[PDB]
């Protein structure tokens, strides 16, 4: 719902392990945010 | 307060609920000349950061009443508006 369709299929459909890492990255972004921490990704994602 | 927030950071949200009752009383009855003690407390709220998540519903109505009150002086209204800008 948040990412543009192009970048979704790039990361979440190409290969399983990357898709799993980014899936779990969204959880990291939420948890670490609550401790004045911001995770960083190379293809910049909008805040989910 | 501003120094405790920068020191603890994420861990401040455990202690913030104790301070909230006093901060809400400050807005209700501030007799400070030009409400400069209110302006200072706004500048503090800017530092609070993502701590305010669970308590924003408490702090925001006072801030909203502050910048919408016409009786209140313009400096204190700009300070409230700039605070909402930062917190956004």
């Amino acid at each position: 719902n948040v990412l543009p369709r192009d970048l979704f299929q790039k990361l979440f459909r190409q290969d399983l392990l990357v898709a799993s890492l980014f899936r779990n990255f969204l959880l990291a972004e939420r948890i670490m945010r609550s401790y004045n921490c911001t995770p960083v990704s190379s293809p910049r994602l909008p805040p989910t | 307060i501003e120094q405790i927030v920068v020191a603890l950071g994420g861990e401040f949200k455990l202690y913030l609920p104790q301070l909230i009752p006093h901060m809400l009383r400050v807005f209700m009855h501030d007799n400070s000349p030009g409400r400069i003690v209110s302006i200072k407390l706004l500048a503090a709220i800017q530092l609070f950061g993502a701590n305010l998540d669970d308590y924003l519903h408490l702090l925001l109505p006072p801030i909203v009443k502050l910048f919408d009150a016409p009786e209140a002086p313009l400096p204190s209204r700009k300070a409230a508006l700039e605070t909402v800008d930062r917190l956004t």
